[PDB]
C-alpha cells in the first residue's frame, strides 16, 4: 500500500468519441468530485454529431 | 470511474490503489431488445485532475425502440457485483432505464477493470450502490450536466 | 417467500398484501455455463402456518462443472430488482455461487410474482436486498438448516 | 390492511424436483419474522438422497 | 427423437447406434420475451416401437406474448448445430416462431443428448436440418398431427 | 440392426406451462432413415391448453 | 458481404438490388466466455469494384481464453437465419470456432442490414449457408488469405 | 446491371481489440452469382496482433 496523491477534492477533464447506429459524436467533459465521498458531477458538451438521434442515458455510465 | 465510490475500510480499493499511475476499464452493455455497446476507459492522473480518454461504440438498436426514438427518462438506482473473474477484477449490473409510459428497458453491464501498475490487490466480492442522474440538459442535450454517487457495502447482514 | 423481507412504509409490499388469499411465484435460473433451472412455488396460508408447494426442475449442467462436482460455498450477498413489466411484479438478480479457490459462478434470475387476488397494488421501482446461508448441514446435505434475510430499498442516495 | 400475517409465523414447505435427470423430494418445517425480513428453516431430503448435485442451487427455491 | 434423422455415410450417427438400449436428451428453451422452458425425454426401445417418457415445464411468458395469447403459427425451418461438449454431443439452434402480421419470435435452443450404453462414439461437428409442422388440429388443440423431416450434413461446400 | 426402416412410436408428455398442468398422449409412425416421422397427440388432461400449442412441438 | 452469396429465384436478393448505392450493415458477436465485438460495415460500388469501410471493436476477452491464446482453429460451417425485425433485415447465427485439441467455443452473431436507397424491397424469411477459410497466412498473421463461399435457401423440404 | 460475374474488394478495417488498436487492409475478388469470393489481407498497422485472427474473419 502507498500514498494515491489522490485529494478529497479533484477536478475531472473528459473528451469521449464514439459511434452509435452509424451516428459518429465527440462529446467533451469537464467536472468535480469526491472520490472519499464517492460523489461526481460534469458538465458535457456535443462538440461533433450534435444534435445526437439516440437517447443519452445511453451513454451517461462511460463517462 | 469507480475512484468516486465510498469504500469502507474492510473493503479492499482497487481503484484508489491504482493511483498515482491510473487504471482502463472496459465494458459492454447489452439491451433486451438486441441493442448493444461497447466503452472503453483509460484514466490518468495529473496533479488535481483526473484524465478520461472514453470510446463508446453501439450497434442494431432497433428503429422504433426507446433509444431511436429518445424515450428514455432515467436510470434507476443499481447495485454493481464486484469479483474477481479470470484474475481480472469484474462488475457485473443488473441496470433499468425508466421509459415514458412508467415501462422499463433492461440492460445487462459487465466491466472488467485494470490496474495500469504491479502489486495492486484485488478485492473480495463486495458490492456497489449507484446512482446516477441527468441534473440538466439543454432541448437538444448538446448540454447535460450529469450527478452520480456510489457506495461500496458487503451486503447483508452488513 | 419475500413475505419475508423488511419493507419501509414508503414501498408497496405487494406480498404482504397478497395474503392471507396468498401469491404465488414463478423462476427461471440461468447459470454462466449452460446449466438452466425453472422453479415454481403456491404460497398459502392456514393460521400461523405458511404452505409452500415448491416444484424445480435443472436441465444442462456440465459433469465437471461446479454444480455437478459439488465445487459451490455459498450465495453471495445480492439486490434484487423489482419492477413491472406486463401487469406483473418482476424481480431480476445478478447471483454468484462462490467457489472452492474463491472463484465465482454467475448465475442470472427472473422471478415473476402474482397475487391470487384480483387487484392488488403493484408497486413502482425498487431493490431488495438479500443474504441466504446454509447454516448446519449433515455429510451429504440430507439434512440442512437455512436462514435468509431480506430487507427492501430505493437504493441511492435513499 | 387485514393481512393476517403474524410478527412469527411457522413455515411448511414441500419440493419436489428433477436435476439432471435425478428425481428428488425435500421436506421443510421452520419459522420466520416477516416484518423483520427473516426466515430460517429445517429441511430434509425424503428422496433422491445424497443428492449428486450442488445444494446450494436449491436454496432460494425454499 | 433425432433417431428420424437421415444421416449420410461420411457422419457418426449417435442416435442410431444408441439402440436398443436407447438414450435421453435434455433441453432449455430460451424465449426472446424472457419465456423459458425446460424439457426431458426419456427415449426407449420395445420390438417396433419408441418409447417416449416426456416432461415440460415453462415459465415467466408474459401474458400480452405471442404465447399466451395464441398468436404463433409456425415454425420456421432451421438447423441444428451439433458438437461435442464436456464428453458431452451439444445441439445448439437458432430458432424462430412465425406470428400473426408475419413478426418473427426468436427462441434459443440448446439439447444435450446422452446415450444409456457406456462407449457410444460420440460425433465430429455436424449440422441437421430441420422442419416442424402441424399438419392438422382442431380448433382448440386437443388433437393435433404433427410431422418431422430432419437430414444431417456437413455444411457448405459437402452438402 | 435394432432399428427398423418402418416404426412404430408411442408418447406420453406431462408438463407445466404457467401453471397450467397438461397430459398429452401421442402415437404414430416413422421412417428414421428417410428422417421422417408423424404422430397423432392428444391432450388428457388440462384441455384447452391456454398457451400456444408450437411451442411444445419439438419435444414430441 | 452479402452480395457473395448464390441466390435461388423463389427468394429476393436484398443484396444485389442495393447496388449500386450500397448498403451497411452492424454486427454483435457475442462469446460464450464474455468477450464482445461489435463491427460495422459501409459498402459502395464503383464499376467492378466493391469499397469496404470496416470497423471492429472487442472488448472483454480474458487473458486465459481460446482468443488471447490464440488456440483457434477455423469457423465451423453455419447457417444464417435471415428475417424482418422492425423493418431491417436481420441475421442471426449460431456460430463455433474448433479450437486446438478439438474442443468448440461458441458465438452468436446478430447482424442487421440496410440499404442505402430507400425501398429496397425485404426478402421473407430465409436461411444462409456459410463456409469460411484462412487459405494461407505468414507465422504471425500480418499477411492472410480469405475465402468465403455462401449460399441462400429456403430449407427443408425445399 | 450493377452486379457483375467478376468483381473486385477494396477494403481497409479499423478496430480495437482489448485495448490493441490495428488497421488491416485488403484485395480481393469475387463471383457475386457463385456466391464465392477470396481476399489478400495485409495488418497494416498493430501487428503482430495479440489476438486470434478468426475473430475478424466474418467482419472483411
Ligand atoms: O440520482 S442520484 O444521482 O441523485
Ligand atoms: O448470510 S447471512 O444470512 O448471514
Ligand atoms: O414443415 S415441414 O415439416 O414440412
Ligand atoms: O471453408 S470454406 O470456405 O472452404
Amino acid at each position: 500500500h502507498h500514498m494515491s496523491a489522490i485529494k478529497p477534492d479533484m477536478k475531472i477533464n473528459l473528451r469521449m468519441e464514439g459511434n452509435v447506429n452509424g451516428h459518429h459524436f465527440v462529446i467533451d467533459g469537464d467536472g468535480t468530485g469526491k472520490p472519499f465521498e464517492g460523489k461526481q458531477s460534469m458538465d458535457l458538451e456535443v462538440k461533433e454529431g450534435g444534435p445526437l438521434p439516440f437517447a443519452f442515458d445511453i451513454l451517461t455510465t462511460a463517462f | 470511474n469507480r475512484v468516486f465510490a465510498e469504500y469502507p475500510d474492510h473493503i479492499q480499493d482497487y481503484f484508489k490503489q491504482s493511483f498515482p499511475k491510473g487504471y482502463s476499464w472496459e465494458r459492454s452493455l447489452t439491451f433486451e431488445d438486441g441493442g448493444i455497446c461497447i466503452a472503453r476507459n483509460d484514466i490518468t492522473m495529473e496533479g488535481d485532475t483526473f484524465y478520461n480518454k472514453v470510446r463508446f461504440h453501439g450497434v442494431n438498436f432497433p428503429a422504433n425502440g426507446p433509444v431511436m426514438q429518445k424515450k428514455t427518462l432515467k436510470w434507476e438506482p443499481s447495485t454493481e457485483k464486484m469479483y474477481v473473474r479470470d484474475g481480472v477484477l469484474t462488475g457485473d449490473i443488473t441496470m433499468a432505464l425508466l421509459l415514458e409510459g412508467n415501462a422499463h428497458y433492461r440492460c445487462d453491464s459487465r466491466t472488467t477493470y485494470k490496474a495500469k501498475e504491479k502489486g495492486v490487490k484485488l478485492p473480495g466480492y463486495h458490492l456497489v450502490d449507484h446512482c446516477i442522474e441527468i441534473l440538466s440538459h439543454d432541448k437538444d442535450y448538446n448540454k447535460v450536466k450529469l450527478y452520480e454517487h456510489a457506495v461500496a457495502h458487503s451486503g447483508l447482514p452488513d
